[PDB]
């Protein structure tokens, strides 16, 4: 058993953070409390959850996880909320004033005087483990908590433990529920400085989610509870392999080997199905079939785009609930001769699989219905490179008129850090239309 | 807490100061003696913002009265909400000011100055994260114009990394026939431009013509005009006043309204217009707010928005309403106009929607542009002080206090760039 | 086509399945970034000061 | 009101769909960088796709098919056919064809040419025209670009009086929905200058362009024959029809190209729509057999029709998708049972 830290920066971090311990929580049958009646080693332990939950003597499973915001209000209702005695004081680090949309802000000014004290809570999780595999990262793009902060941490984690992996879960930025207008310069910031340092990471457009969530939810207008509650679901599918007994992505250093065999093009795209409204009346089940052919639609990805006009470089399919290998083999090639997938010519055309047999679990009196079977494909496709052209886009527009720049001139931030970032990103849309065609 | 502390000076400025407080109060269920008697926890979450909390559960505004004379604040006192405010706050000397920024800025306000800061100080001293500042003033007199843009410049000394915020009132001779109001306009938008970071443009004019023309009022009086400004002002801060999401403190606001540090003027509008009184039994739908919010009519900067682009947009409702329907309108709005609003800052429209509507309404919507349209109001302003500098008319006033006329040419010049600035970007 | 490396469990299996083969900053860099941006941001804040003086 | 992005001023076409859509007074037109945009009239090369169907509150469609690339370029053409089970390699509308990079199918390509030299039979290639491969070999290896060693057509249909060549132009739309329309009105593209079999190195009677006809204009106008004037001549001198000898095979030919593709370029379940005009090239042979030469993905109209054409791309293709307050075209869709 290898232990994993996850770090939750920002808003939207935090509160990812939160659906997602409460859906381990409930997958787990740990209780509010932190009491697990299933687990029978009281005290200690070396199961597969133990790699996201510790243990105290009084039977507590408390997730190896810190909560960090450069402000109190989203971290003091975690504190007070349901799972208030899940987590110990010393794993919540709040701030006072935040980082105001700004990277600069978040990064240089309010960064400086707290990156010591988070790195110093983060050290006390890894000195009560026994080998550390690493860490995921939760945060937004847009904000500047979420921008600035996270980049200087994984910095910092880097230099005090180079050896361990991290994973991000990336929010990139949507109109329909963005905050502030700046979203596309803090994306390209945090992600120019952060590239070096994450080994694999999760990008979710807030677009997608909140589509699916009116399409296939049937919510008119959703809230972060909506959205957060089905990112959480794909965070699950996604993490499942190091929480339960498997032999597919049982430790962090594999997603890397099977989704990213170039360190820079690290971005694989994720696809979920089903997604069913709970208030549906009447639903017929969908088959292995049908589920796995939904992957290839791009209105049940993380991020719209269009893997047909590119190339895979890796796929793999995690299904949750009553699937066997026979039916997912036969999908695959029913699929494979109606759909576009092509594998660049340095890589085998194929499916890593793995199946666990408990189905999702839903939260009580949420907008999901319990379902038989889903499926979680993670493919890398240089398809999401469209989710860079977009952002880099925007960027372009403002930057060219220098049009709030001074706010980030303002914290201490040159100009050219802008043209830096901006380049690097050039870089990268080159290299996937490299790798693509 | 993220504290805000407020400043009126002068009549205009305590006149629309003390009644934002009687508006606010009342939405925050406080009542005259500072006793909260509301039927929500929504109006007491964020209550610290504009509120200190004494012993025996007693709300004080953090407000502090600042004129020259004492007439406007002993009206203040003697009004109805009057007995709220911390008495020490009250500031005020004798002279008056004249009409005369000068008077306001270098003389007859540099002797009362130091007293005001005392009672900032003190205000600012006791919050657990202040914000900033906010003050309320008119730029055609001379207290509020010429003394509380020396406020203004002080604050910024002591607390150089905090938010300062004006609600600003521009004279228009439909309102007052001073004729040195030109020349205190001026150079208190000299100072605006060096040292505020976000400037609400309260157009007399706008506020004159909306009470003649729409409200079928044909003799406005200064409670006509105020009750406008009043409306503006609930509207504006709700965001700051409420949970929780969009602009919600004054330094997040700025990031999202201002792209260049020097462009921090804006144009606030409101649906529905109404006087007092004059009952709206019926409730406007979403489309009609949306509408309304957005027409030249509902502004109050006397400014033609299609003569301009929009840099960036808050636009922010009221009441229970279809938070799907305020999606759609809003939309529509930047989908049927696309052009009024510049390309080169994507999404520039960010849209909030608060549950509690304010006094007598069921619905409202409150708008808040970052126009290059503007400049109307700027250039209005230095036609007006052209035609008398150029011959140095009425400049004794100002010069018999020991200013020279370099001031009102840097003051001319940099209200000119400040033009010549929005219309670069209204070309780019 | 071709099914490889399966392995299964009592909580599930997992397996492999090919279609077709083939054919870092110091800890002192970056206090010298950040104090940098302190020093540009104190010069800024006191010109400011100078300008106000 | 809806709204358009003009983004090809080159475009002869879409020049006069725009002129068209703001006459309707329901279009307006804004400037190419404006994302708020209902329809994108878009660039030739490099559109950005990915940045298309990520505007709330807008339904947005374009003018070209992402990947349709792939039918319009000859290289991929060549490609496609060899390489999709439902063409190839035994399809015999398509003259045989081999991709040749210069200093590959050359070795695949020299095997077959060299059983045309011991079985004695006509053994002319296009590339350009020559009966020996050394020729053509060396013309690309020196030339520059990458091209194609297609079989020359020594037994072109030859139009009287005069002994000519010629070839059909086709303007094919395909919509959102990817219905196929081929627009009832064609275009022979003639040689004016008498059909030699042993002379290939004067290239005017061999090569059928609009352009390099520059006697030009002894028959008919321009060098344009009309399905009118052929189906006529069809009738008087071959006793046959258009319809029945040649345009059953270009709608074959058609229909097969694009359901080829459909998979790889539909915007049916897409967060953005595509609808294109394609000009498909086709060559008549002396037995009426008709091949096709190539697909151009950014066709130009003929002088006569524009006003036609442009108005039925905005009927079916446009006005389908944003609605506003007799048919040019032919649907074509066949679903034999088997
Ligand atoms: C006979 C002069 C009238 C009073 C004046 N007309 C003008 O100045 C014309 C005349 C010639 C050329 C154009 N000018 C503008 C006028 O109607 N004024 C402004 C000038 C007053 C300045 C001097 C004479 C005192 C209007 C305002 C005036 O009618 C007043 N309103 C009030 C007023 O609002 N009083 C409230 C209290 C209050 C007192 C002082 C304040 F500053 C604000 C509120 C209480 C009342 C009951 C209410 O709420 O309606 C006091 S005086 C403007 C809106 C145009
Ligand atoms: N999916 C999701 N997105 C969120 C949530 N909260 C914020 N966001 C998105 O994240 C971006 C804003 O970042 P935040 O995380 O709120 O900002 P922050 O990191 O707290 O930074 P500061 O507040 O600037 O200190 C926008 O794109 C929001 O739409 C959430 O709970 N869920
Ligand atoms: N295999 C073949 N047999 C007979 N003629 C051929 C041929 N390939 C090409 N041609 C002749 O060459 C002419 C143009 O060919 P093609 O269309 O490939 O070139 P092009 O693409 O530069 C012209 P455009 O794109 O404008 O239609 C045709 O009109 C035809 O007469
Ligand atoms: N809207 C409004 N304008 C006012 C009010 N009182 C004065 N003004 C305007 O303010 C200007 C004079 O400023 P004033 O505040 O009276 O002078 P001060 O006492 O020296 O600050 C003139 O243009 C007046 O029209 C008021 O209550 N409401
Ligand atoms: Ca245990
Ligand atoms: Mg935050
Ligand atoms: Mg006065």
């Amino acid at each position: 058993m290898r232990e994993c830290i996850s770090i939750h920066v920002g808003q939207a971090g935090v509160q990812i953070g939160n659906a997602c311990w409460e859906l381990y929580c409930l997958e787990h049958g740990i209780q509010p409390d932190g009491q697990m009646p299933s687990d029978k080693t009281i005290g200690g332990g070396d199961d597969s959850f133990n790699t996201f939950f510790s243990e105290t003597g009084a039977g507590k499973h408390v997730p190896r996880a810190v909560f960090v915001d450069l402000e109190p209000t989203v971290i003091d209702e975690v504190r007070t909320g349901t799972y208030r005695q899940l987590f110990h004081p010393e794993q919540l680090i709040t701030g006072k004033e935040d980082a105001a949309n700004n990277y600069a802000r978040g990064h240089y000014t309010i960064g400086k005087e707290i990156i010591d004290l988070v790195l110093d809570r983060i050290r006390k999780l890894a000195d009560q483990c026994t080998g550390l595999q690493g860490f995921l990262v939760f945060h937004s793009f847009g904000g500047g908590t979420g921008s600035g902060f996270t980049s200087l941490l994984m910095e910092r984690l880097s230099v005090d433990y180079g050896k361990k992996s991290k994973l991000e879960f990336s929010i990139y930025p949507a109109p329909q529920v963005s905050t502030a207008v700046v979203e596309p310069y803090n994306s390209i910031l945090t992600t120019h400085t952060t590239l070096e340092h994450s080994d694999c990471a999760f990008m979710v457009d807030n677009e997608a989610i909140y589509d699916i969530c009116r399409r296939n939810l049937d919510i008119e207008r959703p809230t972060y509870t909506n959205l957060n509650r089905l990112i959480s679901q794909i965070v699950s599918s996604i993490t499942a392999s190091l929480r339960f007994d498997g032999a597919l992505n049982v430790d962090l250093t594999e997603f890397q080997t099977n989704l990213v065999p170039y360190p820079r093009i690290h971005f694989p795209l994720a696809t979920y199905a089903p997604v069913i409204s709970a208030e549906k009346a009447y639903h017929e089940q969908l088959s292995v079939a049908e589920i796995t052919n939904a992957c290839f639609e791009p209105a049940n990805q993380m991020v719209k785009c269009d893997p047909r006009h590119g190339k895979y470089m890796a796929c793999c399919l995690l299904y949750r609930g009553d699937v066997v290998p026979k039916d997912v083999n036969a999908a695959i090639a029913t699929i494979k001769t109606k759909r576009s997938i092509q594998f660049v010519d340095w890589c085998p055309t194929g499916f890593k699989v793995g199946i666990n047999y408990q189905p999702p679990t839903v939260v009580p009196g949420g907008d999901l219905a319990k379902v038989q079977r889903a499926v979680c494909m993670l493919s890398n496709t240089t398809a999401i490179a469209e989710a860079w052209a977009r952002l880099d886009h925007k960027f372009d527009l403002m930057y060219a008129k220098r049009a709030f720049v001074h706010w980030y001139v303002g914290e201490g931030m040159e100009e050219g850090e802008f043209s830096e970032a901006r380049e690097d990103m050039a870089a990268l849309e080159k290299d996937y239309e490299e790798v693509g065609v | 807490m993220r504290e805000i502390v407020h400043i009126q000076a002068g009549q205009c400025g305590n006149q629309i100061g003390a009644k934002f407080w009687e508006v606010i109060s009342d939405e925050h269920g406080i009542d005259p003696t500072g006793s909260y008697h509301g039927d929500s926890d929504l109006q007491l979450e964020r209550i610290n913002v504009y509120y200190n909390e004494a012993t025996g559960n007693k709300y004080v505004p953090r407000a502090i009265l600042v004129d020259l004379e004492p007439g406007t604040m002993d009206s203040v006192r003697s009004g109805p909400f009057g007995q709220i405010f911390r008495p020490d706050n009250f500031v005020f000397g004798q002279s008056g000011a004249g009409n005369n920024w000068a008077k306001g800025h270098y003389t007859e306000g540099a002797e009362l100055v130091d007293s005001v800061l005392d009672v900032v100080r003190k205000e600012s001293e006791s919050c657990d994260c202040l914000q900033g500042f906010q003050l309320t003033h008119s730029l055609g007199g001379g207290t509020g114009s010429g003394m509380g843009t020396l406020l203004i410049s002080k604050i910024r000394e002591e607390y150089p990394d905090r938010i300062m915020n004006t609600f600003s009132v521009m004279p228009s001779p439909k309102v007052s026939d001073t004729v040195v109001e030109p020349y205190n306009a001026t150079l208190s938008v000299h100072q605006l431009v060096e040292n505020t970071d976000e400037t609400y443009c309260i157009d007399n004019e706008a506020l004159y013509d909306i009470c003649f023309r729409t409200l079928k009022l044909t003799t406005p009086t200064y409670g006509d005009l105020n009750h406008l400004v009043s409306a503006t002002m609930s509207g504006v801060t709700t965001c700051l006043r409420f949970p929780g999401q969009l602009n919600a403190d004054l330094r997040k606001l700025a990031v999202n309204m201002v792209p260049f540090p020097r462009l921090h003027f804006f144009m606030p509008g409101f649906a529905p217009l109404t006087s007092r009184g004059s009952q709206q039994y019926r409730a406007l739908t979403v489309p009609e707010l949306t509408q309304q919010m957005f027409d030249s009519k509902n502004m109050m900067a006397a400014c033609d928005p299609r003569h301009g682009r929009y840099l960036t947009v808050a636009a922010i409702f009221r009441g229970r309403m279809s938070m799907k329907e305020v999606d759609e309108q809003m939309l529509n709005v930047q989908n049927k106009n696309s052009s009024y609003f510049v390309e080169w800052i994507p999404n520039n429209v960010k849209t909030a929607v608060c549950d509690i509507p304010p006094r007598g309404l069921k619905m409202s919507a409150t708008f808040i542009g970052n126009s290059t349209a503007i400049q109307e109001l700027f250039k209005r302003i230095s036609e007006q002080f052209t035609a008398m500098f150029r011959r140095k008319a009425f400049l004794h006033w100002y010069t018999g206090e020991g200013m020279d006329e370099m001031e009102f040419t840097e003051a001319e010049s940099n209200m000119n760039d400040l033009v010549s600035e929005y219309q670069q970007y209204q070309d780019a | 086509m071709e099914v490889i490396e399966l392995n299964k469990c009592t909580s599930g299996q997992s397996f492999e399945v090919i279609l077709k083969p083939p054919s870092d900053p110091s800890l002192e860099e970056i206090q010298k970034k950040l104090e940098a941006a302190e020093e540009r941001r104190k010069y800024q804040e006191a010109e400011l000061l100078k300008h106000l003086a | 009101m809806y709204t358009f992005v003009v983004r090809d001023e080159n475009s002869s076409v879409y020049a006069e769909v725009s002129r068209l859509l703001l006459a309707t007074g329901q279009w307006k037109r804004l400037r190419k960088d404006n994302p708020r945009f209902n329809l994108m009239l878009g660039e030739r090369n490099r559109l950005p796709f990915g940045r298309l169907g990520h505007e709330p509150g807008l339904v947005q469609l374009v003018n070209y098919y992402r990947g349709a690339d792939k039918l319009c370029r000859k290289a991929s053409l060549v490609k496609l056919i060899k390489t999709s089970p439902e063409l190839s390699e035994s399809c015999t509308w398509f003259p045989e064809s081999y991709v040749i990079y210069p200093t590959d199918e050359r070795e695949v390509f020299l095997a077959a040419y060299n059983r045309r030299r011991e079985g004695r039979e006509g053994n002319v290639w296009i590339a350009l025209i020559s009966s020996e491969a050394s020729e053509l070999l060396d013309f690309i290896d020196e030339q520059g670009q990458v091209h194609v060693i297609q079989k020359y057509l020594e037994k072109p249909l030859l139009l009287e009086p005069g002994h000519r060549k010629f070839d059909i132009r086709s303007w094919v739309l395909v919509d959102h929905l990817y219905n196929i329309y081929l627009y009832r009105e064609g275009v022979l593209r003639t040689s004016s200058e008498p059909y030699n079999s042993a002379n290939f190195q004067d290239k005017t009677c061999h090569l059928t362009n609009h352009c390099i006809q520059k006697n030009y204009g002894r028959y008919e106008e321009g060098n344009e024959m009309f399905f009118e004037e052929f189906n006529q001549y069809l009738m008087d001198a071959l006793n046959t029809t258009l319809e029945n000898s040649i345009l059953l095979q270009i709608k074959h030919i058609i229909r097969s190209c694009l359901m080829c593709i459909e998979p790889a370029i539909s915007t049916k379940h897409l967060h953005y729509q595509s609808f294109q005009l394609f000009g498909f090239d086709f060559m008549v042979d002396e037995e009426l057999k008709v091949w096709l030469i190539e697909v151009n993905g950014a066709p130009a109209c003929a002088q006569k029709l524009y006003a036609e054409l442009c108005q039925g791309i905005v009927d079916v293709a446009i006005s389908s998708v944003f609605p506003l307050a007799t048919s040019i075209f032919i649907k074509l869709h066949h679903h034999h049972h088997h």
